[PDB]
């Protein structure tokens, strides 16, 4: 089964900062990979559809890249509404796998 | 308005086509100065915006199943066209009915004076 | 908008069995399959199970670390789902969710509020 | 036969009893019959399973259909299989047939077996795709990439030069069928399962270098599991 | 344990042609990499090589005789054959079929035919 | 609006077709599990209601005669279609003329207010 | 080319200068090109008259046309005729040609004669019907049922397993042509006229039973009129 | 609306066709009694009225050039038709748009009362 | 692909973004795909230039297209050319191919040369016209008249029995290629340029009459310039 990791385990940030997240995995020919985030007291919410297509109602700031074992999440700038933790997953078929996540620490 | 089968959809679409509008040089119109027989191909990439690529695969499977029977019913050997016939029925479904405004057809624009 | 709600949660004694459940509306069951996932501060999110659409003859899957400790069920006239835990052993204290989504995306695009289920 | 319709940026099924003009076919160039690669559904590519997917029927005649240009395939196949009595099996391709344009790894097979029936046929009915013509039957030689077809209404040398993996077949079309990889005029490795084209490609680390290389009057088969290579494990 | 059986053409005129054959009644010959072949011993002479045949569809010949020698097989009957153009007195010999015996490493052949002979007149 | 030739019409119509909507099992979509090559045929019976069967024979003879010349004029070898072309002219006879109401065409429904 | 039109529950001729919408072609599946059996017009089925209806022309090339499924034929024919010098006469059928689906009594003929011309052709221009393709020319072997074709606008094993009557031909395509019935490797009976397939079928009351049955080193011909059977009237 | 290339146009048009309406005798419908295979041809003459013949040659050259690429894009071997497809697009360019009067289409006759 | 349109008694180009109903296609019988003779553009008819216009390519497959009946050609060609090793060069014509209906002077050529490539092809891409089918490739034997094709929207034995000029080729498809006229089993006259079919036809004033006529065991070539005839100037 495909294994996956994420880094940095957390990132300290400032408002309007450009950020990115590394996610790595056993190789995946599928671009099925996707990203989501959650807040304390909140159910997870999808950020991007598989590969790079953004989830509906997601701000233009969001972006991402890659295929196979290496891919990433990017955000052009940050808003305080984006505080939370972030994840990525393998939806290539089954069993599903998920990253340990990251934390959006504040400066 | 369909959803994916248990199979796993690869959202990527990497494809090739024979289309090539225009010609690089006037001699390229000529097969004698034309590209090698494999040179006709061109390629491009699409992504699963709005679920379209994956939706396409499911649609394709259903279409393939429907098509299999039709082909059994054909008598012609290489079935070079179908879409032309489909275009004809696209029109037939829209035409030969009575149609001023009252019928639910012909997309008549609202009436001005 | 999915109208999903969750039920059957809370503390239970170890060695038991329970049918954790969900209900939803505004997204017909005829167009999808569903997943259960779980989360803990010690684990992060993890997949638990997959429930296929009847076109797949309701085939199911479970994470191998939990497989055979749970079964699933669904009712497409009631729009309801069951985790049908076979056991209530230990370490099952993570928050439970049930998800669904567009087949041309993935099931992550809908989730419950989640529920707490715990073991003594 | 239903047609895909793109409207409101989503697919819709054409089979409705009202054709609302919101979808318009301004020209025939909005029509497409594009082929799709079966492989894009996650279908296994092990050669033994490919064999499992072919019916070996005799009876009803073959048919083909014209289709629109479509996606690249990572895996495709060429076939030389013949009947055990040395009879040719499967018809030569018809005029205008040529191999699929973009296969990354055409797999070539040769050898013999019962090769039951006369027209093969896909057990799932999946199309064989030769160039721009889908087929219900396998043709000799040239590459066919398994796929399906769909019809929708619209609103560098490595791209074909790549190709590796040629191997022998032992038996054909039956459960008993077996395959052996061939390099350097050496028949070897059972290729049982789980081998990506790259998994097999890296095995050429032994060619003229780290192993095998039967510098004898004949070639030796190694039975795959150096443990994998199974050097000197030939019998 | 294979009952390999010799077979072949009868007496022929020199300048003639010859067909030779054998069969593996004890074995299907369906194992991949099986090698079978021919050799001859004129006048009590040593094992002159004639030809090799592989189950994997590979053929080899003794180049000195190759211009007049051809390999054929019929697997459905476990048969192997030779065709010889221009048979003459220099071609009179005992003849034998052969098969790999250890099987799959260093040829190891090895297993032998009953023996037959050919003469001309 | 035609009548029968001196030949003798048999009013019975016993016929066969290749049409078969749907499939008995999902595997029947697949030629591999498909019916024997003659199994595609289905059959039925019709009777000369309103003189239709006999009328059909006469019509067929006339059509055959007209067709013979057309085929002589064709250049294509197996003439796999014609009806598609006829459908096109069905439409062309009804379209590209001016047409509000005054022209004798387009079946415009009476106008309401 | 006129099309039948069904309207007001009657046939109407499409060739008018006004196409009133009372007839509507909602889809292409209302169209039909159905074949019709010539036999349904009461046309004689005696084999000698069938021969009289074929032209034996050389010259203009053959053509075929696709047509819709159609009525059963009681009588149909298979042909092996060759030129007197042993030349083959008439082309082998083209790919996709097969015999008509429902003939009750396919008649088979073999033998030789001048077999003038190269493409035969029907003297009335009637179509030969092979499976789903009408033809202007006779193909070797496989069954052709004489018929015509019409185009109209719409608003168990015995069904093909039946078949009797195989016979020899003496001469071909000419007034002098003659036929002899064959059973049990015996050539007999001139088949002159007036014989239904059942009339001939009942003649098998003699086979291995009531007559004929030349238990000799050769076969004897009987000249039809026991008076009919013409037993021992062979010369 | 085109003009001639430096080539030299011969204004004469002498041509032949396979068309022959009707039949001289009823047997002429029948290929058996039909004309010799070359007898199908008929012929006629046209003159460059209004520059039409010469215009035709230039148009033909341009069409030939456009056609060459299209044929390269075809997958079918003998391309027996094209005009039928063109007829379909003739209709498609005129239909499926909204169309009462306001749109620049359907040639609606002026409205009377 | 643009279509000619006849309106206001003039040609108009169909490729506009508005299709005004002033042009109407009441039926499909207004459509035409007529062929045009390349010769009608004043293109040279010297046989050496005809050779200059052919590409001799190998590679991409041949294609043909159906077209409407069209204008007479004064000059057309038949070809028997073969490779120097006696290999056949250029494919036999496909079924249904026959020579153009009205050529006044079919020119026939035979002989050998390198005959490079396998499919010929016209260097300008001009169509070869066989009967009613345009081609991108030259077929063996039968006449092809160089031409183009256009599509427009519409609002006695000598006609084919004429034909003269058969000659040998020396080399083929290359600058070095040369031709010699042949009459009475005599190879003669280089045919370099400037010779109308009538210019050549009048040279038969010598046949069995005023000159040449090698009444010997072999035939003599005369080198064209009696000065023209080059009698006795053979070497
Ligand atoms: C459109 O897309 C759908 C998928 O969305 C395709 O559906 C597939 O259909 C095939 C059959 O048509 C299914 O294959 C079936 O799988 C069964 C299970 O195999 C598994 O289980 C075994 C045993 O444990 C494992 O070893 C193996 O790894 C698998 O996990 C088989 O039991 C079935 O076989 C029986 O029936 C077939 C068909 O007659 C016989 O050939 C067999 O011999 C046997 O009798 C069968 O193979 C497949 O699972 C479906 N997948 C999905 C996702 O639905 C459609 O095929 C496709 N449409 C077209 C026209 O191609
Ligand atoms: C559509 O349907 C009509 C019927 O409705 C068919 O019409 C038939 O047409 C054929 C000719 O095309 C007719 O056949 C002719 O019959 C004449 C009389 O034969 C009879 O008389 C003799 C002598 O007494 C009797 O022995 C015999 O039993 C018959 O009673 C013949 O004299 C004609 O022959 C002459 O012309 C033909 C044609 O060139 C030559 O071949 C002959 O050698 C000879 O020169 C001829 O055979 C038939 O009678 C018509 N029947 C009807 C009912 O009209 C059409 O054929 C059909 N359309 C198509 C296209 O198939
Ligand atoms: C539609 O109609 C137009 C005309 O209206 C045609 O156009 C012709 O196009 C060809 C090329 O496609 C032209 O031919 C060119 O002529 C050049 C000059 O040749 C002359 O000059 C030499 C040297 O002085 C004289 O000996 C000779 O007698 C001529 O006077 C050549 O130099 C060109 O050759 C170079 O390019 C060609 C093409 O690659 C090579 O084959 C040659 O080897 C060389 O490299 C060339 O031959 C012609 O002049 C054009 N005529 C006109 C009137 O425009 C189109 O061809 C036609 N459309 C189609 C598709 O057929
Ligand atoms: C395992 O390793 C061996 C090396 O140990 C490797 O053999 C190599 O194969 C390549 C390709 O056959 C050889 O390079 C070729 O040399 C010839 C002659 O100069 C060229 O004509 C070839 O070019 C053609 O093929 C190319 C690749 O498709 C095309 O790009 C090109 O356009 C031509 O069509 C090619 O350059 C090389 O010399 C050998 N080397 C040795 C030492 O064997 C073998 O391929 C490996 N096994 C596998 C299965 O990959
Ligand atoms: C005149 O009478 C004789 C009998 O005196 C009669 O001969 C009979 O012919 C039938 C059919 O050939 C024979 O029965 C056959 O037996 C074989 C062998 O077992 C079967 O394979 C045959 O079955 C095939 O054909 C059937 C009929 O088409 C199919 O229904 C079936 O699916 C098979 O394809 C068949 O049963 C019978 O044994 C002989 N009997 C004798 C004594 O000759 C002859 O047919 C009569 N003449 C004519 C022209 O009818
Ligand atoms: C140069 O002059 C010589 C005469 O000095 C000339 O030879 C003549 O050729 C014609 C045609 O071949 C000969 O007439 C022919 O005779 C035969 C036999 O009777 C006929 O079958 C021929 O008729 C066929 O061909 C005709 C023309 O195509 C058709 O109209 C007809 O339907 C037939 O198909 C034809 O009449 C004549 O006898 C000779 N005369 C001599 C003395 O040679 C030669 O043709 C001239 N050279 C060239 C190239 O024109
Ligand atoms: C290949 O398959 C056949 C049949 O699938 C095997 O023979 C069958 O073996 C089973 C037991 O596994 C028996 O119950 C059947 O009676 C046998 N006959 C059949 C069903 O064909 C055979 O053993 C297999 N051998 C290999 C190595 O492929
Ligand atoms: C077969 O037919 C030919 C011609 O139809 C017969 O020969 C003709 O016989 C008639 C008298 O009936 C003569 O007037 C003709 O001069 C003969 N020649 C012709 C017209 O070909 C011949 O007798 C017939 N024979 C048989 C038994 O069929
Ligand atoms: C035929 O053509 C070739 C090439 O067109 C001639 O050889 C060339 O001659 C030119 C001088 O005219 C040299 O500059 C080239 O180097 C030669 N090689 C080439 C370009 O192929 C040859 O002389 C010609 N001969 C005849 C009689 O046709
Ligand atoms: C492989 O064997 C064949 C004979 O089967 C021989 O022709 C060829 O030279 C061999 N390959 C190499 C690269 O030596
Ligand atoms: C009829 O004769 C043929 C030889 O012409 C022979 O092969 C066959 O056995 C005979 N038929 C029967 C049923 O004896
Ligand atoms: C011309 O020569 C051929 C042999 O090449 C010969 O058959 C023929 O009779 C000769 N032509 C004439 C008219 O003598």
């Amino acid at each position: 089964d495909i294994q996956m990791t994420q880094s940095p385990a957390s990132l300290s940030v400032s408002v309007g900062e450009t950020v990115s997240i590394t996610c790595r995995a056993s190789e995946n020919i599928y671009s099925s990979l996707a990203w989501y985030q959650q807040k304390q007291g909140k159910s997870p919410q999808l950020l991007v559809y598989s590969a790079t297509i953004l989830a509906d109602g997601v701000p233009s700031r969001f972006s991402g890249s890659g295929s196979g074992t290496q891919y990433s999440l990017k955000i052009n700038s940050l808003q305080s509404e984006d505080f939370g933790t972030y994840y990525c997953q393998h939806f290539w078929g089954t069993p599903y796998t998920f990253g340990g996540g990251t934390k959006l620490e504040i400066k | 308005a369909i959803v994916n089968a248990q199979p796993k959809c690869n959202p990527n679409l990497h494809y090739w086509t024979t289309q090539d509008e225009g010609a690089a040089i006037g001699l390229a119109w000529i097969p004698y100065f034309g590209p090698a027989a494999e040179g006709i191909y061109t390629e491009g990439l699409m992504h699963n915006q709005d679920g379209l690529i994956c939706g396409l695969r499911q649609l394709a499977n259903e279409t393939t199943q429907a098509l299999q029977l039709f082909l059994r019913a054909t008598t012609e050997l290489r079935t070079f066209s179908i879409l032309n016939r489909k275009a004809i029925d696209f029109l037939l479904q829209r035409w030969g009915g009575t149609c001023h405004i009252l019928g639910p057809d012909c997309c008549i624009e609202p009436h001005d004076w | 908008e999915v109208q999903l709600q969750e039920s059957g949660g809370g503390l239970m004694q170890p060695g038991g069995s329970m049918k954790l459940s969900c209900v939803a509306s505004g997204f017909t069951f005829s167009n999808y399959w569903m997943n259960w996932v779980r989360q803990s501060p010690e684990k992060g999110l993890e997949w638990v199970a997959e429930i296929r659409l009847k076109s797949n003859n309701y085939a199911t899957h479970y994470a191998e670390s939990v497989k055979g400790r749970f079964t699933i069920s669904r009712d497409d006239s009631k729009r309801s789902v069951y985790l049908q835990m076979n056991t209530l052993r230990a370490e099952d204290t993570g928050i439970y969710y049930c998800t669904r989504g567009n087949g041309n995306y993935r099931a992550m695009d809908y989730w419950g509020q989640g529920t707490s289920v715990t073991v003594s | 036969i239903p047609l895909g319709v793109i409207h409101n940026s989503t697919l819709q099924v054409s089979d409705v009893d009202k054709l609302v003009c919101r979808d318009k076919l301004s020209s025939t160039n909005q029509l497409r019959s594009v082929g799709l690669n079966l492989e894009g559904n996650g279908v296994a590519t092990d050669v033994p399973s490919a064999t499992k997917r072919w019916g070996f029927r005799s009876g009803v005649p073959p048919k083909v259909v014209n289709y629109e240009a479509g996606e690249w395939a990572e895996n495709c196949y060429n076939l030389e299989i013949k009947k055990p009595d040395g009879s040719e099996c499967l018809p030569a391709a018809p005029d205008g047939i040529r191999g699929f344009p973009r296969c990354r790894y055409v797999h070539k097979v040769s050898g013999t077996g019962p090769c039951a029936g006369d027209f093969a046929f896909h057990k799932e009915g999946a199309f064989f795709l030769y160039d721009r013509l889908a087929s219900t039957v396998i043709y000799r030689g040239t590459t066919f990439a398994e796929g399906v077809v769909a019809f929708l209404i619209l609103p560098p040398s490595s791209g074909y030069y790549s190709t590796t993996i040629r191997y022998q077949a032992t038996g054909f079309g039956t459960n008993e069928t077996e395959y052996l990889f061939e390099v350097d005029n050496l028949t070897y490795v059972q290729l049982e399962s789980r081998f990506t084209p790259q998994f097999l490609l890296q095995l050429n680390e032994t060619i003229y270098t780290s192993g095998k290389r039967s510098n004898t009057t004949g070639k030796l088969i190694w039975k795959v599991n150096r443990k994998i290579r199974s050097e000197e494990l030939s019998f | 344990d294979v009952k390999l059986l010799e077979s072949g053409g009868g007496l022929v005129q020199p300048g003639g042609s010859l067909k030779l054959s054998c069969a593996a009644s004890g074995f299907s010959l369906s194992t991949s990499g099986v090698g079978v072949g021919w050799f001859r011993q004129p006048s009590g002479k040593g094992l002159e090589w004639l030809a090799l045949i592989w189950w994997d569809d590979d053929k080899y010949y003794n180049p000195s005789l190759k211009s007049q020698l051809s390999i054929s097989k019929d697997f459905s009957r476990n048969q192997v054959f030779l065709k010889i153009s221009n048979v003459d007195i220099a071609d009179t010999a005992t003849y034998y079929c052969a098969r790999r015996d250890p099987f799959g490493y260093d040829n190891a052949m090895g297993y032998w035919g009953q023996g037959t002979s050919v003469t001309v007149s």
